[PDB]
């Protein structure tokens, strides 16, 4: 998530003929900012109200709920807009597959330990797996 | 009257009907029909105008179809019990509930059924199959 | 009334399948019978 | 720094290449190849594999970029949705001649990957290795070198299936099922009971104090019981009700079907016709 | 009277007979062609004929030209601005007023299914905001899109707003099931009943 | 002139025609030397499939080429 | 590894140095376990004078949370906003090993954040420091978790980690077993299932021979 | 050694070729042996065809009595079960693939070819025995094999086929063995019809030294998605169509009750204990991963 500071930040670096701003506003470069700052909010939140996402974004909630439409019905982002409790919703996660991420997660780690354990101790190690096939 | 019907003006659509029912039962091959015409012709109505809703105000619709309350609720009894409405009626606040059915508790309810009847079927059956075996029968003394 | 979501529901389902098995199983018992019936050996 | 997810077919392919030169020249040889996946944001997933045809001048090799071209357009008349990835060789070490494969790759692809695998090996782990080029400035020359990524392996059903049908190549059904569960909860015991032995004796004092490797083992402990919600419970039994329904449907066929035997059994024996 | 496609069918070869043999009445033909044009709404090429383009740029008639680009674009704000603005060259036709009518209904209706399409439950006013019409018009136009199966929904009139249906369920293994319990229930009456 | 002819199990069969004689022609001659019907029959030159019709010189007869063979069914 | 060369550096400083050390190396970014630098044996010896409050602070930060640092605010030297948030991030990784899903009143009242802004920014901060990853749910008021590294462990801790993975061993050997006598139990039915219909059958083709005869 | 069958000797084919053995007998070929690349690829192509169907071709060689295959490469047709060959898409497409091989190494003729069908069991269908013959009768040897990556899902084990056509007029003298294999209803007539025409190749796989050392290496990382597989999710459309299936021929049986090829009645109840006892499986395998994962409450 890009900060408004940093974005202020880096229009006062830019050249002032790359600041290409449409007449009727939303300037290109703010435009592309809000637009990834909601497509990294996506990666970040399973659902967001109107009110935290336009304190997010530093925009008002009305345009905050406008640009979440318009990106969803492009295609761009997933979710779907309850406008009566006035919340984004984006992916779901479903139960059984995050367990299955989990495990596999698990079982990861389980690996990792065991080759940073057998890349330390070699010979302890190399002792231990022998005397795992006869205890 | 079919345009109005097609464009969802129920309410006019009726009172012309009921306009025109007088002129209509001096025919001579339609007489014996008009009561069943205009019955079916207002079931449909009834079941065209719930039809987008998921929740309707039963005042609305009482004043829609020319009738009060009370018979308008009588009218949605007997269509929910038997016809095509779906739904449940909420006579406190006087709401029609659009119901959805869950088909996961409907098919287990029906199977588990099925499997009590089949049970009971196998064990009636096994005792008639003793009972040919051993040749029990009523004889006239 | 309740969504089928409950060990109870499931011991309840396991009861039926007990009970459909134990009558199958004296289904078959009694087939053999029959089965191995020199009657049964003509027809 | 992009995430790799890599293919047994990539490694199927690779081996059997080798064999096959090995056997046909009589003696081993080094061989070149290319790669095939997609690529999603950062992560890079390869899936399939070819073979290049390739040309040696004095000590320098050289791909002929018209054989590349052709095996291209073939492999996108059939795979539709998939793109070129990188190369692939089999050796030790990377060498000034793969350095010079790869700057003569990356005239086709902005950052092609590398993968390396070493046919002769004494190591307990996958030979198969991963680099990217990086283009650095040392004493001021500017040199492009190796950089290694961390791989994992993707999962797919049918491919779990095929390797292990193969890996294994061997009077009831539960038997069978059982025992592949059998298999892997087997190697996890074995895992678990190697880091469990390390904790106790490095705890009673046989090994040298370790911390990052105790915090790891802290982490992996805490990491249990996996998914303990409500809804995720929820879910688990739905699951289970369902398969308890089905079963009481086939056990109802099933006795049906007896029934039905019986019954045609006792018409037979008990009636005069 | 203009019953429907036979009507409109008439129009189009009466239309292209006074195109090829009235070509002095173009200046009023054109009107007509550009109307037509919109309630086919399938040609969408007014603009393929390059000739038209310099007697078009005259600003004396341009409404026709600036209703297509409106209505192409799909935008009711720009085209009721442009009808009510414009004067004593639309209102005032017969033969333009009858068919206004659907020309302002069609665009309504597309912007509604447009933006109907992320939400799951909507508000009316907010409809009625966005559509510039008054609540009871966007609630008989979403009771006769519903009715169509053109918008996937119900509409809830306690709370004033509409649900969409989003969310999909397995029932195919359900409805497979009860095939299954009702065959074996037939299944299981009729060899209980070949005992006799 | 002469040309092996190559299918693609691996079958090669030397056969004898003559530079003026058209694809056709040569279909014809497979089918006396193996049996293979006229229809139920593709050739491929270099990768390409020869619009019957055309001749064949033009296409490029070459003396020893090797046209490719491939079988088909017809309808059925 | 910052706190390798933190630790090479310190050989030879003491006292002050060593406390600007400790100050120095608590208020770098991305070093979040310091167990090296407590084990050091001067560090471990700065018990001893007047500096025992630096010594305390690091064992603050190696195992401790904000709630402590607030019950024991007065003893601890002043902290600045970069170590206070790294208690903070540390606080939400402890919270977060023993707890799958937090609840956001804890994190609230751990934290002393009062608006939910603040918390979610510091939440979204300490993910991005890749020290844990999990998703924000507004609508339950829920941080669900998926993984967080592993804090500093004592000397006494590793009996939970010893009965905890004898636990998991056990639990594996039960499954392992389970498996063997329910692969028996199978074969065994589906064996004497086929010598019962063998049996049935050969009892019918004898009756029939000598019947026929 | 174990890599000495991946030695092509082209002296010896030519020679085999040239010598025909087959044509005195018609059981010749009895054991068809696969490499597990040309397996892998098969069932990844399969798999990767989704629901449609898909087709490609086997290259390998010919040992006396067993026929051997090395390699399998994909052909577009742009798949989704088209009529029949190509084009003349895959016309250019098999000389060119063919082609490009030979100059690199791959220096092996083909043998046969390979399709799929998902879902509806192994076997060769009319159209199947009219090319299979057709094949047979002008280049000679040829196998087809038929793969279902459905069922090697739903089942655990890999569902491949390999099978041989009969010539024009042959009748076979009986020995039919005739396993029992689950097929729709609206596929039960043509695999009745064309049952006798062809005949199924004993299979059996095979691999090189580095390949062994390479799945063994392999298998030490590959543990883990044995044990997080939840099979129970991936098929059930397929399961949903199993029991449509099983519906009909369960009212197709009690039909053939009421009324007055035999005894349906045990076909139905072998598909159902089939199904079930899929399912069955699939849920023990969660009750294993939960009794290990969920339950060891640190
Ligand atoms: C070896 C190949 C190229 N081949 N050679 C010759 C012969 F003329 F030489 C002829 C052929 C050849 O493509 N046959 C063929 C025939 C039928 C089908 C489809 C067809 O019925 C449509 C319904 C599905 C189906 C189920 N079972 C066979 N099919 C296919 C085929 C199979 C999978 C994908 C694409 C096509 C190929
Ligand atoms: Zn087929």
């Amino acid at each position: 998530i890009i900060r408004g500071n940093q974005l202020q930040e880096f229009a006062a670096m830019l050249m002032p003929h790359q600041k290409a701003t449409t007449a009727d506003g939303s300037s290109i470069l703010d435009r592309a900012v809000i637009e990834h700052n909601l497509l990294s909010a996506s990666k970040l939140y399973n659902n967001i109200t109107f009110e935290e996402l336009g304190a997010l974004l530093e925009i008002p909630a009305a345009k905050a709920e406008k640009i979440a439409s318009q990106m969803i019905t492009e295609g761009r982002m997933n979710g779907f807009i309850d406008q009566i409790d006035g919340i984004v919703h984006f992916e779901t996660r479903e139960a059984l597959p995050t367990w299955d991420k989990q495990i596999q997660s698990l079982c990861f780690q389980v690996n990792n330990l065991l080759e940073k354990i057998s890349q330390t101790a070699p010979e302890w190690t190399a002792q231990a797996m022998e005397a795992q096939m006869a205890q | 009257i079919i345009f109005k019907f097609y464009e969802s003006k129920y309410a006019s659509c009726l009172k012309m009907l009921d306009e025109m029912k007088d002129n209509l039962l001096l025919d001579m091959y339609l007489a014996p029909h008009v009561r069943t015409l205009y019955t079916q012709i207002r079931n449909r109505a009834l079941i065209q105008y719930f039809s987008p809703y998921v929740s309707a105000d039963m005042h609305r619709m009482a004043a829609a179809f020319n009738t009060t309350v009370a018979a308008l609720e009588d009218e949605l009894t007997q269509l929910i019990l038997e016809g095509l409405i779906s739904a449940r009626v909420d006579s406190h606040s006087k709401i029609l509930y659009a119901r959805d059915v869950d088909q996961r508790s409907t098919t287990f309810e029906k199977s588990l059924l099925m499997g009590k009847e089949f049970q009971r079927r196998a064990k009636a059956m096994m005792l008639r199959a003793a009972v040919l075996r051993n040749q029990i029968h009523v004889k006239s003394p | 009334p309740e969504k089928y979501n409950n060990p109870a529901m499931l011991h309840n389902i396991d009861q039926e399948m007990l009970k459909c098995i134990e009558l199958d199983e004296r289904l078959k018992a009694m087939d053999q019978e029959i089965t191995v019936n020199p009657q049964f050996v003509q027809k | 720094s992009v995430s790799v997810a890599l293919h047994p077919l990539v490694i199927l392919n690779i081996s059997d290449h080798w064999i096959r030169m090995r056997s046909q020249e009589g003696r081993p040889v080094q061989v070149i190849g290319a790669l095939i996946g997609k690529q999603e944001g950062r992560n890079i997933e390869v899936m399939n594999s070819f073979e290049l045809l390739s040309h040696t001048v004095e000590e320098k090799i050289i791909i002929d970029k018209e054989y590349y071209y052709t095996k291209e357009e073939q492999f996108k008349q059939v795979f539709k949705e998939l793109e070129f990835l990188g190369w692939y060789t089999t050796g030790g070490p990377p060498d000034p001649s793969d350095i010079h494969v790869h700057k003569q790759v990356c005239e086709i692809i902005e950052s092609p990957l590398f993968l390396k695998l070493n046919p002769m090996t004494k190591h307990t782990d996958l030979p198969v290795s991963v680099f990217e080029s990086v283009i650095d400035i040392i004493n001021g020359e500017a040199t492009m070198l190796f950089a290694e990524l961390t791989y994992t392996l993707a999962t797919e059903e049918a491919e779990r299936i095929g390797v292990d049908h193969v890996a294994r190549m061997t009077n009831s059904t539960v038997a069978e099922h059982l025992i592949a569960q059998h298999s892997a909860i087997k190697m996890l015991h074995s895992r678990v009971k190697l880091i469990l032995e390390y904790v106790k004796a490095s705890e009673a004092g046989e090994v040298p104090f370790n911390h990052e490797i105790l915090r790891e083992a802290y982490a992996l402990c805490h990491c249990l019981p996996v998914l303990s919600t409500d809804k995720f419970k929820t879910d688990f039994y739905d699951q289970c009700n369902d398969v308890g329904l089905m079963a009481y449907l086939g056990t109802i066929t099933k006795t049906c079907n007896t029934m039905n035997q019986f019954v045609n059994k006792f018409n037979v024996l008990y009636d005069r016709q | 009277e203009g019953e429907f496609e036979k009507a409109h069918t008439d129009f189009f070869e009466a239309f292209k007979n006074y195109d090829e043999s009235g070509s002095p009445r173009r200046t009023t033909c054109l009107k007509y062609l550009v109307l037509a044009n919109m309630l086919m709404k399938s040609g969408i090429n007014p603009f393929d004929s390059q000739e038209a383009k310099p007697y078009k740029n005259d600003p004396e008639i341009l409404a026709m030209t600036n209703l297509v680009s409106a209505y192409q674009n799909n935008d009711i704000t720009e085209f009721e601005k442009i009808l009510k603005t414009n004067h004593s060259n639309i209102m005032d036709d017969p033969f333009i007023r009858e068919h206004i009518e659907e020309l302002l209904r069609n665009i309504r209706t597309q912007v509604l299914i447009k933006l109907i399409k992320p939400y799951t439950r909507i508000h009316i006013p907010f409809i009625s905001k966005e559509l510039n019409i008054d609540v009871a018009d966007v609630e008989s136009l979403l009771v006769q899109c519903i009715l169509d199966n053109t918008i996937h929904g119900r509409i809830d009139q306690v709370n004033q707003l509409l649900e969409l249906d989003h969310q999909k369920r397995g029932g195919a293994r359900y409805t497979a099931l009860d095939k299954w319990t009702n065959q074996l229930n037939s299944l299981n009456q009729a060899v209980v009943s070949k005992l006799a | 002139m002469l040309i092996k002819v190559k299918t693609l199990t691996g079958k090669e069969i030397e056969i004898d025609i003559e530079p003026t004689d058209k694809v056709e022609r040569i279909k014809e001659r497979v089918e006396e030397k193996e049996g293979i019907p006229p229809q139920q029959q593709r050739l491929i030159y270099s990768g390409k499939q020869m619009n019957d019709e055309k001749t064949a010189a033009d296409y490029k007869i070459l003396g020893g080429s090797v046209l490719h063979l491939v079988l088909a069914l017809r309808g059925g | 590894n910052l706190l390798e060369q933190f630790i090479l550096l310190a050989k030879g400083t003491s006292g002050s140095a060593l406390t600007a050390l400790i100050s120095q190396v608590l208020e770098a970014p991305g070093v979040y376990v310091f167990g090296e630098l407590l084990e050091l044996a001067n560090v471990q010896e700065l018990a001893e004078g007047a500096n025992a409050a630096y010594l305390q602070l690091l064992n603050l930060f190696a195992y401790g949370t904000y709630p402590d640092y607030i019950a024991n605010k007065e003893s601890l030297p002043e902290l600045s906003t970069a170590q206070q948030n790294k208690l903070k991030h540390l606080t939400i990784v402890s919270l977060a090993s023993r707890m799958k899903c937090i609840p956001y009143s804890v994190l609230l009242k751990d934290l002393e954040m009062r608006n939910l802004r603040e918390l979610e920014d510091l939440i979204i901060e300490a993910v991005y420091t890749d020290i844990i990853q999990g998703k924000l749910d507004q609508r339950n008021q829920l941080l669900e978790v998926d993984f967080c590294i592993g804090r500093d462990i004592r000397k006494k801790d590793i009996n939970n980690i010893v009965k905890t993975l004898h636990e998991w061993c056990d639990g594996c050997e039960a499954v392992l077993l389970g498996i063997e006598q329910q692969v028996l139990r199978a074969n065994q039915y589906k064996e004497n299932h086929n010598r019962t219909q063998q049996q049935v059958e050969a009892e019918v083709t004898n009756i029939k021979k000598t019947l026929k005869a | 050694s174990i890599d000495e069958i991946y030695k092509y000797d082209k002296k010896q084919q030519q020679e085999i070729l040239a010598a025909k053995p087959w044509t005195k007998d018609h059981h010749y070929f009895k054991y068809c042996k696969i490499s597990a690349l040309a397996l892998l690829k098969m069932v990844m192509h399969a798999r990767s065809g989704g629901n449609l169907e898909v087709m490609g071709l086997m290259l390998g060689k010919v040992d006396g009595e067993t026929m051997i295959i090395m390699d399998s490469f994909a052909l577009p047709v742009e798949g989704t079960e088209t009529r029949v060959n190509a084009q003349a898409a895959a016309y250019e497409y098999m000389a060119a693939y063919i082609e490009n091989a030979k100059q690199v190494g791959r220096l092996e003729n083909a043998i046969g070819w390979y399709h799929s069908h998902p879902g509806y069991g192994c076997w060769l269908s009319g159209i199947d025995v009219s090319t299979q013959m057709l094949n047979q009768q002008f280049q000679e040897p040829f196998v087809a094999v038929v793969i279902d990556p459905t069922r090697t899902i739903s089942a655990g084990k890999v569902n491949l086929g390999a099978f041989r056509t009969y010539p024009k007029g042959y009748k076979p003298p009986d020995e039919g063995p005739s396993e029992y294999q689950t097929i729709p209803l609206n596929k039960i007539e043509d695999f009745g019809v064309h049952c006798k025409q062809y005949y199924a190749l004993e299979v059996s796989y095979f691999k090189s030294s580095l390949d062994r050392k390479l799945l063994e290496l392999l298998w030490n990382k590959y543990w883990v998605n044995t044990l997080s597989s939840s099979s129970l999710l991936t098929n059930a459309d397929y399961t949903t169509g199993q029991v449509f299936d099983l519906s009909e021929k369960l009212e197709q049986s009690e039909a053939q009750l009421g009324r007055g090829s035999e005894d349906k009645l045990a076909k139905a109840t072998r598909d159902s204990c089939k199904t079930t006892i899929e399912a069955i499986h699939g849920l023990m395998s969660q009750v294993i991963k939960d009794k290990l994962f969920n339950q060891i409450n640190i």
